[PDB]
């Protein structure tokens, strides 16, 4: 979607890994990046799973990378940043986590669940 | 006495460098002038007097349902420091490892990614600089070198420590895949010339699917990493390992079946009314491949039988088998016991084979 | 997941490498989809799509079917002809689960498709 | 807990082990449960139906699934559709979900007093296939093994087949016969497979074109959208409503669904681009009928 | 971002080839001469990958992104 992805930081944007070259190619890919890929289809009935605009699809083409990619969510918060302390008690959210917090921050690389607290 | 397994053709995929540009280039990229450590090998096997139920469980055994390795990364071994590069995230450099093909004796084998590009340009990272450090020395690599795993940044770094080898079958997650399908034909069956257009539209065979019962078929699966001085063994090791898989998932069904006096989960039997027995098997996480063998030779076993049939829901997660005939709890599953047993010796028949043929 | 042609589908099923129909030769589809799909909303582009990109994916090449360039069905499938398939890009299959082959053989090849940005996970 | 009037999450039950009678538990929602399930706009009355929960345990699925012939009570595809589902705690609310609103009671229209469930697409395609007289291959025979397949899905008791040799051929209308025995109804009416405008060409079986059912046996004629469609009037399935209830006529489309599925799963279906295709001669057969037409319109300039 | 590593569909080990496919083609279009209508299916057997529809396609097919990056 955006070739400057990793220093950009954006919202419900999806960076897919893979991307093909359509083997039949129209005059618009010489000027917009070719997106999607050049899926083998049969155009068969098997076992009513397809029916009504429905599609199987090949689960070791999904673990093989297609159509695969990262899904992106900023989280943004103006003011201080750190830890509450024991102190606060009441005011603190109810089942909320409030670990894996280091500077006021989660830590980069740590993941993060409903229940969590972050920023 | 019959073979089952006939005569197989054992085929490397190899590299042809009388291409004066995949000579070139394998030159100027690897420095490689001759054939990859491993190499796929497509292998046709021809099976006579045995049905397609056990050629085809034979073949998707093959394909995902045999346990397989593949390298992994550890939690925490991709390490995230300021020099990471920030294309190469963790999610598609684990794609890319994982799908790298693998031939490992040793399971204790731990390898490194330590790349850095101090040039000035994009440095693209090989499978040759997956240094290993855990285990014994490779005396033979597992993967060949010429994979890549990903481009560097000017500046940029990439460190995964922890790239051990992880075991598990395909159908879990298709890096444990082994097989891809490269022919399937039954040759006791005549075939129209399909160029024509009268018959284009049909299989080719001449006999309908919901009629025919063939025993003569040929079967070509592809083996996508083999070391090449060893592919023979390779491939027996391959077709015994599936063979004996098939055989232990068989005995697992056959002792729910020995254990029927005492009431299992697994396993329910009714009389029904007019002397039928119902005989209901469940077994989680059964596959397609041993309940249509259970229902063929339970079918063989018994051709005057009332009902026999499996479904494999692709919810559910299970294979539920019924079989309903007209004979006692007890006789029933003798019956099904000796069908069983039949599975057990086909199946120990095609390894004797297997050994016989190949060697 | 939706095709060049604008034909939106929803996947509900993911099948095992072995439980997915193959041909004789054992290509096997990413995709199933319905034939029920075209006759209505007549996306007959699919259709030459494919029948284009399984000869195109055996010369190893790439071709430009860009709308209001001459077309002829025709040539396309006596291309697919010359390439060794039949003159259809139908070809013998076999039920994946059963090891059975179709009494018909199956029009399987080459469609781009893409998937649609609408996520399930954000939509429920 | 109704002595104290509180509730407490599970996690921090110390010793409350003591689920003790009058108190309310609330559980997750377990196979059988009936929920309602609503697509939007909700403009018929069938836009909220119940149905039984079926728990999908695959943590990787979390889509709402439902059958394909259920798509006609929400006017619902699979094309990016999405419906609500609430599931019913209250005790007078499940009552009335499984009694009052659940979809056997809207299989007939309320609006046109017809059936609105039927086959759609490969059903009513693997309908006719399974039941036409005659395949490219011959007569549509099966053996006893592909016989017994076509019932391993349908969910139902199989019928029996121990009076049949494993070599004997069984037609597509026998094997339909044997699940609709369970039902026996009288059917008799043209299948849509039979139309005068294909009549003049084409080669029509005689045993094809006229669709005769006597107590559960089709003896002739092929079941299409005529007789098993979703919406048709007087087909087998709003047949099987009047004399045992929509209950078994919704149980019956199921069954014959996969009959006709697993029928296709041997059969096969495609559509190619070759299907689309006119031969060079009946492509100027085509062409000297559209310059007809011009000609036509050029005198009409001339005038 | 780079030819899989094996086939999208089938799991034939492509991206063994990947790299040598990659330059051999460049230098094969050098000599030929649209570029993408240069057939590439002699230069596929000659590295092993077999007659296959969906290996071929991906290999072709699939872009690079140094090429455009
Ligand atoms: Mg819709
Ligand atoms: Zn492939």
């Amino acid at each position: 979607y955006c070739f400057s992805w990793p220093y950009r930081v954006d919202m419900n944007r999806f960076f897919q890994f893979y991307n093909e070259m359509p083997l039949v190619k129209t005059i618009a890919h010489n000027y917009v990046i070719p997106n999607g890929l050049n899926t083998i289809v049969a155009y068969m009935i098997y076992g009513g799973y397809n029916q009504e605009d429905s599609v199987i699809v090949s689960q070791s083409f999904i673990d093989r990378g297609g159509f695969a990619g990262t899904f992106y969510r900023e989280e943004k918060v103006e003011l201080s940043f750190g830890k509450p302390d024991p102190l606060i008690t009441k005011n603190l959210k109810p089942g909320a986590n409030y670990e894996k917090l280091v500077d006021g921050f989660v830590p980069v690389g740590t993941v993060v669940k409903k229940g969590d607290i972050i920023i | 006495m019959e073979k089952i397994f006939q005569n197989v053709e054992i085929k490397p995929f190899l590299i042809d460098f009388s291409n004066l540009f995949i000579k070139n280039a394998a030159k100027k990229l690897f420095q490689l002038e001759e054939q990859l450590p491993l190499v796929p090998v497509n292998v046709v096997m021809d099976f006579k007097g045995i049905s397609r139920a056990a050629v085809h469980g034979l073949s998707r055994v093959l394909q995902d349902e045999i346990p397989n390795y593949m390298l992994d990364i550890k939690p925490g071994g991709y390490k995230i420091e300021d020099s990471t590069d920030l294309f190469m995230t963790e999610q598609f450099i684990r794609n890319r490892i994982n799908f790298i093909p693998i031939y490992a004796k040793n399971e204790t084998l731990v390898f490194a990614l330590r790349s850095l590009n101090n040039s000035c340009e994009v440095k693209t990272i090989y499978s040759r600089d997956l240094i290993q450090v855990a285990g014994p020395k490779l005396k033979y690599p597992i993967f060949n070198p010429t994979f890549e795993i990903g481009f560097l940044q000017p500046g940029k770094s990439l460190i995964i420590e922890d790239i051990y080898i992880k075991k598990g079958i395909g159908r879990k997650h298709a890096a444990f895949n082994l097989a891809v399908k490269t022919h399937f034909s039954h040759l006791d069956i005549e075939q129209y010339p399909t160029d024509k257009k009268e018959y284009m539209a049909l299989s080719g065979y001449k006999q309908s699917s919901m009629t025919s019962d063939p025993r003569h078929h040929r079967l070509g699966l592809c083996f996508p990493a083999v070391p090449l001085p060893h592919i023979n063994q390779a491939v027996r090791t391959y077709l015994k390992n599936a063979c004996r898989i098939i055989i232990g998932r068989i005995q697992s069904i056959q002792k729910i079946y020995e254990n029927f006096e005492e009431p299992q989960p697994e396993l329910v039997l009714f009389s029904m009314d007019e002397e039928k027995t119902k005989a209901i098997i469940t077994i989680k996480d059964e596959t397609h491949t041993i309940g249509n063998l259970l229902k063929t030779y339970i079918y063989e076993m018994i051709p005057d039988i009332s009902f026999v049939g499996y479904q494999c829901v692709p919810h559910k997660q299970e294979m539920v088998l019924t079989i309903i005939h007209k004979a006692s709890q007890e006789d029933l599953i003798t019956l099904l016991e000796k069908s069983i047993q039949n599975i057990i010796q086909t199946f120990q028949i095609l390894e004797k084979n297997v050994d016989e043929l190949i060697a | 997941m939706s095709s060049r042609s604008g034909n939106k589908g929803i996947a509900a099923l993911a099948l095992p490498t072995s439980d997915m129909p193959f041909t004789e030769d054992g290509l096997q589809p990413d995709l199933i989809v319905n034939p029920h799909s075209h006759p209505s909303r007549m996306t007959n582009g699919q259709m030459i799509e494919t029948t284009v990109g399984l000869a195109n994916a055996l010369q190893g090449v790439v071709t430009d079917g860009t709308a209001f360039l001459p077309i002829n069905v025709q040539l396309l499938s006596e291309r697919l002809a010359q390439e060794g398939l039949r003159f259809n890009g139908c070809q013998k299959m076999f039920n994946g689960q059963t090891g059975e082959y179709f009494d018909a053989a199956i029009f399987i090849g080459p469609t781009y498709h893409q998937r649609l940005q609408k996520f399930v996970l954000d939509d429920r | 807990k109704q002595i104290t009037q509180s509730v407490h999450d599970i996690e921090g039950l110390k010793q409350d082990f003591r689920l003790e009678v009058g108190d309310i538990l609330y559980r997750d929602v377990v196979t059988g449960d009936v929920a309602f399930f609503n697509r939007q706009p909700s403009l018929e009355r069938s836009s909220i139906g119940v149905h039984r929960i079926v728990v999908l345990e695959n943590p990787k699925i979390s889509t709402f699934q439902m059958n394909v012939s259920a798509c006609a009570w929400y006017n619902a595809d699979f094309d990016g559709d999405q419906m609500n589902l609430w599931v019913p705690w209250s005790v007078m609310s499940r009552v009335e979900a499984e009694l009052l609103c659940s979809v056997r009671n809207w299989f007939i229209s309320t609006k046109s007093s017809g059936p609105v469930n039927g086959q759609v697409q490969d059903s009513t395609v693997g309908s006719f296939l399974l039941t036409r007289t005659n395949t490219p291959m011959g007569k549509n025979v099966m053996n006893k093994l592909h016989a017994m397949g076509l019932f391993q899905t349908t969910q139902t008791d199989p019928p029996c087949f121990a009076n049949y040799s494993p070599t004997d051929l069984l037609d597509g209308k026998s094997v339909v016969s044997m699940l609709l025995r369970q039902t026996p109804i009288n059917y008799q009416r043209a299948p849509t497979w039979y139309s005068e405008v294909y009549a003049p060409y084409m080669h029509y079986n005689k045993q094809d074109i006229s669709t005769q059912i006597r107590n559960g046996e089709l003896i002739e004629g092929v079941l299409d959208k005529k007789a098993v469609g979703a919406g048709s009037s007087g087909g087998i399935y709003h047949l099987i409503s009047r004399r045992y209830g929509p209950q078994q006529a919704l149980k019956m489309i199921f069954a014959t669904q996969q009959l006709a599925l697993n029928y296709v799963r041997n059969a096969g279906f495609t559509v190619s681009t070759a299907d689309m295709l006119l031969t060079p001669e009946a492509h100027q057969e085509v062409q000297e009928i559209i310059n007809e037409l011009l000609l036509e319109s050029e005198e009409i300039n001339n005038r | 971002m780079l030819i899989p590593v094996v086939c999208f569909t089938c799991g034939f080990p492509i991206g063994t080839y990947a790299a040598i496919f990659d330059k051999a083609r460049t230098e094969y279009i050098k000599t030929k001469m649209a570029s993408l209508q240069i057939e590439l299916k002699d230069l596929i057997t000659a590295l092993g990958i077999p007659m296959r529809v969906c290996c071929r396609t991906h290999l072709i097919t699939t872009l690079d992104y140094r090429k455009y990056y």
